[PDB]
């Protein structure tokens, strides 16, 4: 579970993301596609080329959802219900892939928020992404 | 493989007693039931709404036999699984879009089916040799992903 | 989340285990040690040889805890508080390992409860071991 | 270890800019902080009760430097990691009893550390090369486990 400390950390680091969330979302996807090519099996229908608008479009969607979970940090299961349903029932992404994206999101943030990406913040952001992933996978079986 | 002559012989000898028809059908069906999300690739098979509907689905049983078939032939090239599954690796990547993680889920399901079937015969040492093969097979199949 | 069917399935299956749980505990460890030798790193102080009394004893211990968990299937978090503590603050076993013992446990049940190890029961037991795993690693950080 | 020449040049160019003393301490400290369970191996290091107590602990810094030291040597033998890491693999298994999953956690933390330090210079493609490298090293460190 996320502690008050964690919550503060997350709201703060995410606070700094601001308006770049969209671009950071797109970037985390590309990093993921390049480092863990097996994740590409879920986007057979996408143009995964560099600067793909589909990827841009998708990065924004992911970022909006994360931004929504930060806004509702005390009621994530409910704030993310719909997305939890979609993933469990339609997309059916294998659970192991959540950890891969999480990882790429952490790399992206680290690469953009050097002053904020402290050990303490890093730890909080990692527990956070793990919790989002848990929610999104909760209705799988 | 990093199979010991002794480990090779254990694998080889139990396999000889396997009904691929039955084990293939059961392994794939169990997969679709334990890990429901693997059903995403078999929508055209029909009603997989229940264990019963999965276990009874002929399309499932027949796909299961095809898969264990190929697996079975791979046990004859245990010293080059890579070269045996190369074409199948490309197919799975480029045509089917199957996440290699699925190969690992099945492997473990396979092991549970063998234990199920052979009871006593499926000893810790025999399971150990099989775990190495399933891992080996999964790796070979995932080898050509890009 | 364990459905009512699941809870039923589990209680049934474990019901048949009966006076053999200890032996099945011991057998599952032995299978884990041989199939996943990296797991042995947590038992440097044990004699991991076949039929070791240390392994046997430990087998009982684990089996017993599972029993207690089936019994309080409705309140696991509470029934295993202490165990969650021990693992999070003392043993500190890496989370990946729980999935390995869970698998060796299915294999063991399968090999001993042929009639009972149906596809639906298999699915339930898996979910159950998963839940048990979540409980035991919930206070890790 | 499928490092294309261009992947290998990229690993090597960036590694040129690293202060192993520094990166070593940061990577190890951060591991102990993000995945506190890993602190099980260092009860003789003293106070690891808070982030500052960990990050600043003279023992953690000195150990980090040692670790990254061995890793750097690894980077000069990308061709023979298994060979390079064999006595270390044995030691970690037989004497230290370190679960190999620890090697993968450290690799991921290291990647975040490099991102932290190089910012924009740590491009998607450079990360992908480093991902292959930390995995190759973790595999080499686990090769002698039994
Ligand atoms: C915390 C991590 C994740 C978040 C926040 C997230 C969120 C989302 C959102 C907001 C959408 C779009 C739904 C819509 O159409 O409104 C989506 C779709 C999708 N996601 Fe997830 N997701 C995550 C993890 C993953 C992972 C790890 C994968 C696979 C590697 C994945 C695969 C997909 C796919 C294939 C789609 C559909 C895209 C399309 O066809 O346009 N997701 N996700
Ligand atoms: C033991 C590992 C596996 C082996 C040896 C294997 C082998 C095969 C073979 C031999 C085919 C026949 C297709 C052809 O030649 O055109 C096939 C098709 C296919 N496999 Fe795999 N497979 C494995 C695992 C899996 C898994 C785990 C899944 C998904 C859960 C999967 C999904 C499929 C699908 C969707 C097809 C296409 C069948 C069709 O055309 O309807 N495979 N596989
Ligand atoms: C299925 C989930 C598990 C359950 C229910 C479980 C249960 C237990 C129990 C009941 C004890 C003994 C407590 C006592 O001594 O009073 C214990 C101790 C221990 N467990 Fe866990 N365990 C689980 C998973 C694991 C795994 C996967 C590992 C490592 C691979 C592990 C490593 C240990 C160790 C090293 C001890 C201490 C042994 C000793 O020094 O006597 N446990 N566990
Ligand atoms: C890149 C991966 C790693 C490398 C290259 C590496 C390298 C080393 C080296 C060179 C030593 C000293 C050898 C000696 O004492 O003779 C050492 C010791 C040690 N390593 Fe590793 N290490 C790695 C990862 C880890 C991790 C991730 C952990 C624990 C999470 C760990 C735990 C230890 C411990 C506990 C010692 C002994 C410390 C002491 O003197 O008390 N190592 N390692």
């Amino acid at each position: 579970v996320l502690s008050p400390a964690d919550k503060t950390n997350v709201k703060a680091a995410w606070g700094k993301v601001g308006a770049h969330a969209g671009e950071y979302g797109a970037e985390a996807l590309e990093r993921m596609f390049l480092s863990f090519p097996t994740t590409k099996t879920y986007f057979p229908h996408f143009d995964l080329s560099h600067g793909s608008a589909q990827v841009k479009g998708h990065g924004k969607k992911v970022a909006d959802a994360l931004t929504n979970a930060v806004a509702h940090v005390d009621d994530m299961p409910n704030a993310l219900s719909a997305l939890s349903d979609l993933h469990a029932h339609k997309l059916r992404v294998d659970p192991v892939n959540f950890k891969l994206l999480s990882h790429c999101l952490l790399v992206t943030l680290a690469a953009h928020l050097p002053a904020e990406f402290t050990p303490a913040v890093h730890a909080s952001l990692d527990k956070f992404l793990a919790s989002v992933s848990t929610v999104l996978t909760s209705k799988y079986r | 493989m990093h199979l010991t002559p002794e480990e090779k012989s254990a694998v080889t000898a139990l396999w000889g007693k396997v009904n691929v028809d039955e084990v293939g059908g059961e392994a794939l069906g169990r997969l679709l039931v334990v890990f429901p999300w693997t059903q995403r690739f078999f929508e055209s098979f029909g009603d997989l709404s229940t264990p019963d509907a999965v276990m009874g689905n002929p399309k499932v049983k027949a796909h299961g036999k095809k898969v264990l078939g190929a697996f079975s032939d791979g046990l004859a090239h245990l010293d080059n699984l890579k070269g045996t599954f190369a074409t199948l690796s490309e197919l799975h990547c480029d045509k089917l879009h199957v996440d290699p993680e699925n190969f690992r889920l099945l492997g473990n399901v396979l092991v549970c089916v063998l234990a199920h079937h052979f009871g006593k015969e499926f000893t810790p040492p025999v399971q150990a040799a099989y775990q190495k093969v399933v891992a080996g097979v999964a790796n070979a199949l995932a080898h050509k992903y890009h």
